[PDB]
């Protein structure tokens, strides 16, 4: 997320949670920081509400839903993420 | 950064977000590992004109990388596979220097065939994702031989 | 079409497209991101470039807390790490844009990596292939092959 925890995670400083040396990393990938942008093609009204969200640091068990975002089934059964709403209820009621 | 020559900070390839040429277009001009998705050009038609446009959108002297999903079939004997698009783009000259294979990995010699062939033309960045442990350790096995 | 038992294959067959048009509403469609990185945003249509360029300035700062002399480069791949200018550049390069298209990089494909041998005597580095003969002189601050 933040730039800090990008920091974190290169520095290798995120080991000593774990009681361990620096583990420094070379690269880190972004994708999900970069929905909102400018070039991106996502509907405005989809950026409104992907700012407006917010979303947990803990597991999401599948088939429900725990602070804006959630956890449901995919079409061959595969598990994916969503945001909370109309499309999601309507995806855990067909997973049901 | 001393391997590729660009940016720690990476884009990765997202099937909604990165499947357009503004934005993979505007990443690479920015210098980063910019990487159009694989997961939206499911036609020959389509495959080509978002060749034409990054084409178009970049400025002389800047590349891209692409995404490719390995455990769609059809996408894949598409892309990679049967047809080789991704290769005779590069052949015909479009600035491809990376291949990313995502949602699964190859065996030992088939593997070691991909980065040969793709090596041949010259894309020179086979990249790989793994999920799991195994999946890990089955790239350093690809790495050791 | 109809309600089956095949109704979540028909309700989910791709639907991922939909949140890139302004015919629908937010609520009514399926988005999907991350856990943490979103409420690691924060604010709207944003540039690429900056978003970067900022989780690398980050990261640089903290580095750069410690108190770390940057020594200077001429470029950013740096792969032989012997010489340096120009013909650093040019050696380590895979690819290059010769004439409008991206042929990989002429050099490199006459020996692949790293057998070129280099000499610096009187400060004018020059690299030679012994087993063709080829030679990269300097003419100033511009690469002859």
């Amino acid at each position: 997320g933040t730039p800090r925890r990008a920091a974190e995670y290169l520095s290798g400083r995120w080991a000593q949670a774990y009681g361990f040396p620096l583990m420094p990393i070379d690269g880190i990938l972004v994708g999900t920081a970069a929905m909102a942008t400018k070039e991106s093609t996502t509907s405005p009204s989809v950026k409104r509400m992907l700012v407006d969200t917010q979303g947990t640091d803990q597991w999401i068990s599948a088939g429900k839903a725990q602070g804006g975002m959630a956890s449901s089934r995919s079409q061959l059964g595969a598990d994916i993420h969503e945001i909370d709403n109309s499309a999601s209820r309507c995806g855990r009621l067909l997973d049901e | 950064t001393r391997l590729t020559g660009r940016s720690p900070i990476l884009l990765a390839g997202m099937t909604p977000t990165t499947v357009d040429a503004k934005i993979v277009a505007a990443a690479a001009n920015a210098g980063h590992w910019a990487e159009l998705a694989g997961g939206g050009q499911v036609t020959e038609e389509i495959f080509g004109n978002r060749i034409e446009q990054m084409a178009g959108l970049l400025e002389p002297g800047r590349t891209y990388q692409f995404n490719a999903l390995f455990l769609d079939p059809y996408l894949w004997k598409l892309q990679v596979g049967g047809k080789r698009l991704v290769q005779k783009a590069r052949q015909s000259g479009a600035a491809i220097d990376g291949v990313v294979i995502s949602a699964g990995i190859p065996d030992l010699d088939e593997a070691v065939e991909l980065i040969d062939e793709l090596g041949d033309i010259g894309i020179s960045h086979v990249v790989f994702k793994p999920g799991t442990i195994e999946q890990i350790r089955s790239v350093i096995r690809i790495a050791t031989e | 079409p109809v309600i089956d038992q095949d109704v979540r294959r028909w309700w989910r067959s791709d639907s991922l497209w939909q949140a890139h048009d302004a015919r629908y509403d937010a609520d009514a469609v399926c988005i999907i991101p991350g856990t943490a990185s979103v409420a690691g945003i924060t604010r709207m249509d944003e540039p690429v470039g900056e978003l970067l360029d900022r989780f690398e300035q980050a990261a640089i700062d903290e580095v750069l807390g410690a108190g770390v002399e940057p020594k200077d480069v001429a470029s950013r791949r740096l792969g032989r790490a012997d010489v340096a200018g120009p013909l650093a550049v040019v050696l380590d390069a895979p690819d290059v844009r010769w004439a409008g298209r991206t042929v990989t990089n002429p050099v490199h494909r006459i020996a692949d990596p790293a057998e070129w041998q280099v000499h610096d005597g009187p400060e004018n580095p020059r690299a030679t292939h012994s087993s063709t003969g080829a030679r990269l002189q300097t003419h100033g601050d511009d690469v002859a092959l």
